[PDB]
């Protein structure tokens, strides 16, 4: 009645990974907002090769 | 185009021969337009940092105007110099090749026949 | 700014002020655990700057004249209306929770900025690391929807990864019976409408989800209702810790310079709180946002940048 | 036969890149590039470029391809291959390399001599010993002039190597 | 019929249909670096042999 | 033109075609790129020694040093890729499609 | 006072304002001197006196 | 020009979408014919 | 990153471009490109996330291939000329290789396939450097070798760059990929007028860098990376709302704005040389750029507005960000058209 | 020529000793043995430190490649420039070493 300012359905169709969702572009999710993406150590067995076995959680 | 002219004396913003040309007046409309661009940059600078646009930073607006006029004066000097070099090279090449630039015999319209196309 | 990369060049290194007392300590507990006195007690024993709990009007207290603004400009949400109807139509639950998450994010930014600009430690009450424990406890009560939990996890995933965990997490064990005893003895007529299972789910997400994941990234100190009454035992537990876990140990001047440049830029701290993920509890239309913004501009001291308001008595404006 | 030797090495050089531009593995790719570096170094050394050939060995092969094999060996998780007794573990290697030299000798056929004999270089190509030079390798003194004449070149090269150290230490940090 | 359909079909909408089909055949790249350098080599083998741009 | 120069150019184009058709790995790309650098070294060296142009003899070493430093940079990039995915596969490098 | 925290621009930075006005006045007086020297050089090279 | 307009529409009927490709290829072949007549240069030599 | 190391690396980027700009020798051209790439690789990895490593890997591969093709062109020039002056090339094979290599360094189509990726992977200031400062050195080499550049090849690359940078801007909500396809289209515009008047090449370059720098400075001032995130600018900083969009109305090429200054002048130099069809087609494709970028303008100044409630908190904090030269660059990217004959300073 | 003959003879003696070392105990019909170490089925974790010392080798090896023509450059006429550039290259190698020092690059293999 006053001046047309949108529905939210108009704003949601200017989002996503692509403007126009085609068949190959429908599964493309949008990238993260801060542009970062969600991404152990070595374990040796010094065996009997006195005598002693050593299980080593080594970190480099 | 004219890079062979600025190849025997490189990186000269204003050559010495540019001093043989009249400088722009300080009431140049182009220079006053560049000062208007300085005033616009001052108003946009006070607008984008949420300052009172006409009131705040009068020294800052004065330096915007002064800096644009200061750079624009030398830009107008270099503009006038480059178009003077363009016309000087044009006139020297016209004078040095008369056979490539003949004087066309100007015929009056009492000799020139034009096909009349009636409009009806 | 006042602090920048040139200050880092000219020698203002923020490990020079990092002493053994420079500790960020977050006191956590249930709704009426009575920890609000205890944290203040720590602030008068360790010499730390106490920050109170971030309510609706924290950002109002940090800026302007420091007074709380009217609710339409700050929050557009009420704590007492959540106490009255948690399952309300207009969605005051997630709207109040998201505004509290943004207020606690500004509190945590002020905490790290004080700790890195002074070298004086900060005692916080219910920081951003202990905020989802209300949200989950709301979602276990049906007070919000699953899409609200998705929106909050999005905001938390893009905001909490930029920061460090606190040094000491002081947790208070108070069971649901004594919590209800203190709520009924408190006298707030709205707060007494809190159900039992909501407090139980707060305590469950405290004990089963919050504290085990805080146990790897920092050191927690856990107290009951009566041994948290003594401040000296808490301070003796804090001072005789051996800080050995967490990413505070591999912090040189470069990482802490990046963090201090991050937290002083308040719009970069509060950037991803208002991501354009359209959820009906937080989505405001164009006419309402326009009207509230134009009413915000005519508030005293809010028309310009802070040193530039003639209505509140700013001089020398034509030379600034 | 002996005259065309540089040309022969160049043919092997081309075949060497077909060893690894078809890309059987990064490890066999490094092996083929090492063999190609050796034969291209032979091409360089047979024009009197002794210092430049030793820069191929010392800096390209022994300096950089060591690092390529080192970084490759810190990736591309290995798996065993055929390990029967000596009729497979070395006999197939010798028959395969004999077929490789068979392929080297096999390309010098009638489609090659129409290019070799119509455009005979050996007889008039290798002209580095055209007259006398004196008591000095001209190539050695040209490399020696890097310090007297190449002041700007050494400045921008050493600055690029210092910036290379700084750039590697900044991007390989993760923080 | 003529303005709301046909002259609305030929001038503003079948041309925009052509541009959106051409862009969705352009902007549908999978991001594979293999296919990008494969298209670069398609460029090299078209231009260096057939198109004769080295002459 | 000449013959052995045509051979070194043939090697350059063969390693270019290997550099323009990726199979599996990023190390294969860096190896084809450094085979290209090797062929540039060989061809520059044969030209500079052929003409007896003395001052350019420092040029292939320059052409080595920078480009070898370039290869070092490439190796470091590969390593960071192999610290994110565990492999140096080029098909893990496809997050920038959107 | 009105503000709960001191703004970075509550007071005029007199060093910055002084350098601003001094640099602007320097550009004005140097511009005027350059224009006077240019019109003198023009009248000396082309003889308009 | 008209004959290559017919040829462009003939290439457009074997393209499909039909009438649009008819008109587009007809106008394009018309421009090819008019470039052959009036000497229109697409990759024009730099002359001034 | 250590700020002293940042200053050293940025001066090394500037030093590599300056070494390409001032050198009379081909080895120093190649050295300056190598120095420029080697120094700009940590600028992309300022944030240390996997998208920056992917972007830097793609950038390294493309720029390294272009550097080796440049050195092959230099080597073939030393065959057929025996010399090293940065001047015209003395073999059209070396001319074609150097034109292809400089088109790869600029990201001109069909070597454009790295430009929207890498600009997506990196921050806004590094994308600003990649789309403004990294154009200056290959355009300088193209300025210095234009008596050998093949006409048909540079026009093919120019119109293919303008068409692909046009049809790349449809399907995008990312601001950085839209700036990348605008980059590709404008490089087609610059290399269209190169063999006719390279002063208009430098005019188009300077106006493009001013408009791109204004747009990236606005994107850094608002910290918005997508169209949908740009759509909240009207409620946070309303003065930021229109300046982005009058600058983008300039970037389309639209009078009376100064972004109409390059393209018109380019047409003004191509109708002199009797090419009427080619600037007509290229500027129809520029109208297609106006089509998609005007749709983005409708997105921000109009329909898709609505806000979220946390924006109310951002009203209590001004921008403490350095908006360096942003009023100056916003005035210089719109109101420069009445000073259009200033272009004679670029001769 | 003599060098190629010498390399070929060294390669032939090497391949002959390897061939004798493989084929002489494979005369034996000893036993075909079965049933195939500190890891059994573990993958290789990457180590950043080994790659840092490899790239440090490569960059200082390039700086050594620049330093190699010094016994020839001592014979030049412009000895002041030659001495300045020699000291400048070794000083830049030392500055690269000091930057490798202070940014903890030489740690846990110091
Ligand atoms: C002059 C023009 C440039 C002015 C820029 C700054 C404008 C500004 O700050 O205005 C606010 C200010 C008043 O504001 P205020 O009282 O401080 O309070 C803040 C407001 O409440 C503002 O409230 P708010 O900030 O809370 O938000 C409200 C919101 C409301 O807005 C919205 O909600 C959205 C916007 C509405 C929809 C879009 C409208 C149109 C936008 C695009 C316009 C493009 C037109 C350009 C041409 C077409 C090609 C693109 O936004 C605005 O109102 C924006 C504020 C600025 C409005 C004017 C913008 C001008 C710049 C852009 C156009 C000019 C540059 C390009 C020119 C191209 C070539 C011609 O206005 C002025 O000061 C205007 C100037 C008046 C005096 C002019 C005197 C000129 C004298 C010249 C000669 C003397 C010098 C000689 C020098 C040489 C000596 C030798
Ligand atoms: C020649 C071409 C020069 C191109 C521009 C060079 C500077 C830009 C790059 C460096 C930079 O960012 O500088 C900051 C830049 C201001 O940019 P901003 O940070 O965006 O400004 C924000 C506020 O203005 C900052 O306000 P605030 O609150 O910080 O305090 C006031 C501040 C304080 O400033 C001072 O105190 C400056 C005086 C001390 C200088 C240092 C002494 C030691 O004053 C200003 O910054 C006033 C604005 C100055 C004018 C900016 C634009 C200059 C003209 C650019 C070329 C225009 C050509 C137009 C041509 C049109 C036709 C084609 O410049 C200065 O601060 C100094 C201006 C010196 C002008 C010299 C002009 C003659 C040169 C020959
Ligand atoms: C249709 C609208 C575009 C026409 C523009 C032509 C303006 C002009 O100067 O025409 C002369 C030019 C002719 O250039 P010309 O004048 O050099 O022609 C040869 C010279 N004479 C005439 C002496 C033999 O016309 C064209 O180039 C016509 C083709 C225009 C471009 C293609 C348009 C496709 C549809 C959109
Ligand atoms: C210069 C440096 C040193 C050079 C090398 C040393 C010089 C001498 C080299 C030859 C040494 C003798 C042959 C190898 C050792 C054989 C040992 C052995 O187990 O033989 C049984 C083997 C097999 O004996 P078998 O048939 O009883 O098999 C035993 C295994 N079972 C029972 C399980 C099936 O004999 C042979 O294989 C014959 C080898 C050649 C015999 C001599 C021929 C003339 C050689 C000259
Ligand atoms: C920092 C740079 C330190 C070294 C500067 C050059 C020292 C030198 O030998 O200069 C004389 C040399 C050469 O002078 P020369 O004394 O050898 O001259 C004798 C003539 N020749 C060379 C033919 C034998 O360089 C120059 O004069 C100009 C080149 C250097 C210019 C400045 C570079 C600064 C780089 C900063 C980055
Ligand atoms: C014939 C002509 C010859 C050539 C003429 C000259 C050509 C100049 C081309 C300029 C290209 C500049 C590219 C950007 C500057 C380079 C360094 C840089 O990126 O500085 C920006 C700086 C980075 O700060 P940072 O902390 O990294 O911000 C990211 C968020 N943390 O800070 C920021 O991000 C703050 C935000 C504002 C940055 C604005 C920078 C604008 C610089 C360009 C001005 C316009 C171009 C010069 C004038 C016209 C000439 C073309
Ligand atoms: N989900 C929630 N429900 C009720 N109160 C909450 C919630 N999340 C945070 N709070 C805050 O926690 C406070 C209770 O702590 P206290 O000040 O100790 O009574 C309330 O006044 C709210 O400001």
């Amino acid at each position: 009645a006053r001046q047309w300012q949108p529905d939210v359905e108009w704003a949601e169709q200017y989002g996503g990974a692509v403007m126009y969702p085609t068949k190959e572009t429908a599964h493309w999710k949008p990238p993260p907002w801060n542009d970062v993406d969600p991404p152990s150590n070595l374990t040796l067995n010094f065996g009997p090769q006195g005598v002693l076995r050593l299980v080593m959680e080594l970190s480099g | 185009m004219m890079t062979g002219r600025q190849a025997r004396a490189p990186l000269q913003f204003l050559p010495d021969e540019a001093r043989s040309l009249p400088p722009p007046k300080l009431t140049d409309p182009r220079l006053a337009y560049i000062g208007f661009l300085g005033y616009c940059s001052g108003l946009i600078d006070n607008a984008i940092r949420r300052r009172p646009v006409l009131s705040a930073g009068l020294h800052r607006q004065f330096l915007y105007i002064t800096s644009f006029v200061f750079v624009g004066y030398y830009l107008l000097k270099r503009q006038d110099y480059m178009y003077a070099v363009r016309d000087h090279d044009m006139f020297s090449y016209i004078k040095s090749h008369p056979e490539d630039f003949p004087e066309k015999d100007k015929k009056t319209y009492r000799e020139v026949f034009e096909e009349f196309h009636p409009v009806r | 700014l006042q602090y920048g990369p040139l200050a880092y060049i000219l020698g203002e290194k923020t490990t020079k002020k990092m002493t053994e007392n420079s500790k960020l300590i977050t006191v956590d507990g249930n709704i009426c655990s009575g920890k609000s006195k205890l944290a203040k007690e720590v602030a008068e024993k360790l010499g730390l700057k106490h920050f109170p709990e971030a309510g609706i009007h924290y950002a109002d207290s940090t800026t302007g004249d420091g007074k709380p603004l009217p609710v339409r400009f700050s929050g557009n949400c009420s704590l007492e209306k959540f106490y009255d109807d948690p399952k309300s139509n207009d969605g005051n639950s997630y709207r109040l929770q998201a505004w509290l998450y943004a207020s606690r994010l500004l509190q945590y930014a002020d905490a790290l900025e004080h700790l890195l600009s002074t070298g004086q430690g900060v005692v916080l009450e219910r920081s951003i690391y202990s905020d989802f424990v209300f949200l989950e406890a709301m979602y276990r009560q049906g007070f919000i929807r699953k899409q609200c939990v998705d929106h909050y996890n999005q905001v938390k995933k893009v905001t909490v990864c930029e920061y460090l965990p606190p040094h000491v997490v002081i947790y208070v064990d108070v069971p649901v019976s004594e919590v209800q005893s203190r709520i009924q003895k408190k006298g707030n007529p709205h707060e007494m409408k809190i159900t039992s299972a909501y407090l139980q789910d707060i305590e469950n997400v405290y004990k089963g989800t919050f504290l085990p994941e805080m146990s790897e990234k920092c050191e927690v100190l856990q107290y009951s209702a009566w041994e948290a009454e003594d401040a000296e035992k808490v301070v003796e537990d804090i001072q005789y810790l051996k800080y050995d876990k967490g990413p505070w140990l591999d912090q040189d001047d470069r990482k802490l310079h990046n963090l201090r440049m991050l937290v002083q830029d308040k719009l970069e701290v509060l950037n991803y709180t208002s991501i354009p993920v359209f959820l009906p509890e937080v989505t405001i239309g164009a006419h309402q946002s326009d009207r509230v913004f134009q009413e915000f501009t005519e508030l005293p001291g809010r028309k310009y940048r802070a040193g530039y308001n003639e209505d509140v008595g700013d001089k020398w404006i034509w030379l600034k | 036969m002996m005259t065309y030797i540089v040309f022969i090495l160049s043919i092997i050089f081309v075949m060497g890149f077909v060893g690894f531009s078809s890309k059987p593995s990064p490890i066999y790719g490094g092996l083929g590039l090492i063999v190609s570096g050796g034969v291209g170094c032979g091409i360089v050394l047979n024009f009197g470029g002794s210092f430049l050939g030793l820069m191929v060995f010392l800096i390209y092969l022994g300096g950089m391809m060591v690092v390529f094999g080192y970084t490759t060996a810190m990736a591309t998780e290995q798996y065993p291959e055929v390990w029967v007794s000596n009729k497979v573990v070395l006999g197939t290697f010798i028959t395969g390399l004999l077929m490789e030299f068979l392929m080297v000798y096999y390309v010098l056929k009638d489609k090659e001599v129409e290019i070799v004999f119509k455009f005979n270089g050996m007889g008039d190509w290798v002209i580095y010993d055209t007259g006398d030079s004196g008591f000095f390798s001209e190539e050695a003194m040209g490399i020696a002039a890097l310090y007297s004449y190449g002041t700007w070149l050494v400045i921008v090269t050493g600055w690029s190597l210092l910036i290379g150290v700084v750039v590697i230490m900044e991007i390989t940090r993760g923080n | 019929l003529l303005d709301l359909i046909w002259l609305e079909t030929i001038l503003p909408k079948t041309i925009s249909l052509a541009q959106m089909k051409m862009s969705t055949t352009i902007t549908s790249q999978k991001g594979l670096i293999k296919l990008y350098f494969l298209s670069f080599l398609i460029t090299i083998l078209i231009s260096t042999t057939l198109l004769n741009f080295h002459e | 033109m000449s013959l052995v120069y045509m051979n070194i150019m043939m090697a350059f184009t063969v390693s270019l075609t290997g550099l323009l058709m990726y199979r599996s790995h990023l190390m294969s790309s860096l190896l084809c790129l450094e085979g290209m650098m090797l062929s540039l070294f060989i061809l520059a060296t044969l030209m500079i020694l052929n003409s007896h142009f003395t001052l350019a003899s420092m040029m292939p070493i320059i052409l080595l040093v920078f480009a070898a430093c370039e290869a070092a940079l490439g190796l470091s990039l590969l390593v960071m890729v192999s610290n994110t995915y565990g492999t140096d596969y080029v098909q893990n490098l496809n997050l920038l499609q959107c | 006072k009105f503000y709960i925290q001191e703004p970075p621009h509550g007071s005029p930075n007199w060093l910055k304002v002084g350098l601003t006005l001094g640099t602007s006045a320097f550009l004005w007086i140097y511009l005027i001197k350059q224009h006077n020297e240019d019109v003198l050089e023009y009248k000396r090279r082309n003889g308009l006196e | 020009p008209l004959n290559y307009l017919i040829g462009g529409c003939a290439g457009g009927l074997t393209l499909g979408i039909g009438a649009a490709a008819c008109a587009y290829m007809g106008l394009t072949a018309a421009l090819v014919k008019m470039g052959q007549l009036e000497g229109w240069k697409v990759f024009a030599e730099p002359k001034v | 990153m250590n700020p002293i190391i940042l200053i050293i690396i940025l001066m090394t980027v500037m030093l590599g471009t300056i070494i390409v700009m001032i050198s009379t020798h081909w080895l120093l051209i190649w050295i300056g490109f190598e120095m420029n790439m080697l120094a700009i690789i940590p600028i992309m990895m300022k944030k240390h996330n996997p998208r920056a490593t992917e972007a830097s890997t793609k950038y390294f591969l493309t720029q390294s291939t272009a550097s080796m093709l440049l050195m092959m062109a230099i080597i073939i020039n030393l065959m057929f000329s025996g010399q090293w002056t940065v001047m015209k090339l003395f073999n059209p094979m070396a001319s074609m290789l150097m034109t292809m290599a400089l088109a790869m360094k600029l990201g001109m189509a069909p070597f454009h396939f790295w430009v929207p990726e890498v600009t997506q992977g990196i921050p806004l200031s590094s994308g600003l450097i990649l789309l403004t400062w990294q154009k200056l050195a290959p355009m300088s080499v193209l300025y210095q070798i234009l008596p050998s550049i093949n006409l048909d090849l540079i026009l093919t690359l120019s119109i293919l760059s303008i068409t692909i940078g046009g049809w790349g801007g449809l399907n995008q909500t990312q601001l950085r990929k839209i700036m990348a396809y605008s980059s590709i289209a404008h490089m087609g515009w610059m290399t269209a007028v190169l063999l006719y008047n390279p002063t208009m090449t430098l005019l188009n370059l300077i106006i493009y860098i001013i408009m791109t720098s204004t747009m990236f400075t606005l994107f850094m001032a608002n910290s918005t990376t997508t169209t949908l995130s740009l759509s909240h600018t009207w409620n946070k900083a309303p003065i930021m709302t229109i300046l982005v969009l009058i600058t983008l109305l300039s970037m389309g090429g639209l009078p009376p704005l100064s972004g109409f200054m390059p393209k018109w002048m380019i047409i003004q130099e191509m109708t002199k040389n009797d090419s009427i069809i080619l600037p007509t087609l290229m500027a129809i494709t520029a109208l297609l750029n106006l089509y998609f970028y005007m749709r983005l303008t409708y997105s921000t100044a109009l329909t898709m507005f609505p806000s979220t409630n946390n924006m109310k908190m951002k009203w209590q904090f001004p921008t403490t960000k350095r908006m360096t030269l942003l009023p100056t660059m916003t005035v210089l990217s719109t109101m420069l058209l009445p000073l259009t004959p200033i272009l004679s300073i670029l001769e | 020529m003599n060098l190629m003959i010498t390399l070929l003879t060294n390669f032939t003696l090497a391949t002959l000793l390897v061939t004798i070392a493989f084929w002489l105990p494979q005369l034996n019909v000893y036993s075909e043995k079965t049933s195939p170490d500190p890891m059994g089925s573990a993958r290789l974790p990457f180590s950043m430190k080994f790659f840092l010392v490899a790239i440090t080798f490569l960059l200082f090896d390039l700086e050594i490649a620049l330093l190699l023509p010094l016994p020839w450059a001592s014979q030049t006429t412009n000895l002041n420039t030659m001495l300045t550039m020699a000291l400048l290259l070794i000083f830049l190698l030392a500055v690269s070493l000091a930057y490798e020092w202070t940014q903890k690059g030489l740690e846990w293999t110091e």
